Formats: structure tokens, sequence, C-alpha cells
């Protein structure tokens, strides 16, 4: 799927 | 050209004509650590796909438009791909990591 950023 | 381009076509970063794998081999080869490049992507029409190299990978990141002339990111908006970049350019898009330089168009 997708990564989600550190400030998600 | 004739031709009605993607809104990002020309930008530095943008590479409209590539598969995920050249992405991928793009990031390993002309990119360093902290590059970086977006391509429309491949399975929601309309989205695009943010990549990203760290010391011992390549994330994905989707960017989502939404209806009103904006593009939402890690469950924030902003009013264009290129604000996306400048955030994460100034705040960590990786803990330890920030973008550095493009993978220019090839």
């Amino acid at each position: 799927d997708y990564a989600e950023p550190m400030d998600a | 050209s004739g031709r009605e381009e993607d809104p990002h076509e020309g930008k530095i970063w943008f590479h409209g004509k590539i598969s995920k794998q050249e992405a991928y081999n793009l990031l390993m080869t002309v990119g360093q650590v902290s590059s970086f490049l977006v391509r429309p992507s491949d399975n929601t029409p309309g989205d695009y796909s943010l990549y990203f190299r760290t010391n011992e990978n390549i994330q994905r990141f989707k960017i989502s438009p939404t209806p009103n002339n904006q593009f939402m990111m890690g469950g924030r908006y902003y009013n264009s791909i290129g604000d996306i970049i400048d955030h994460y350019r100034k705040e960590q898009i990786v803990e330890g990591y920030y973008l550095k330089e493009p993978v220019p168009m090839q």
C-alpha cells in the first residue's frame, strides 16, 4: 500500500 | 504541441511516462538518499504518488486531490503539490529525513 508521513 | 498536459508537466520532479520499477531504478541510480519524484497514480485515477529514498529503502506516499483545488497527503491539505514539497523540505517526511533533491525528468 502507501506509507504515512511522520506528521500524519 | 497541441496537447493539454498534466498540470505538473514540466516540473523538475514530475515523471508522467515511467513505470514504478523505472521510478525505483531512477532513485537508486540518478537519485541519492533523500531524493524524490512524483508520478501519476497507477491504481487510482487522478491521484499522484510521491517516491522518497531513505538510507535503506524507497517509500511511496499518496497525494489525492480534493474537489476544491487542494491536495491531501498524510491527512493534511495543501494548495499544490509544490507546496507539499516545500513543506517536507522543512519538516521531516520520515523520522530523520527531509526532502532534498528531485530526480529530474529524464
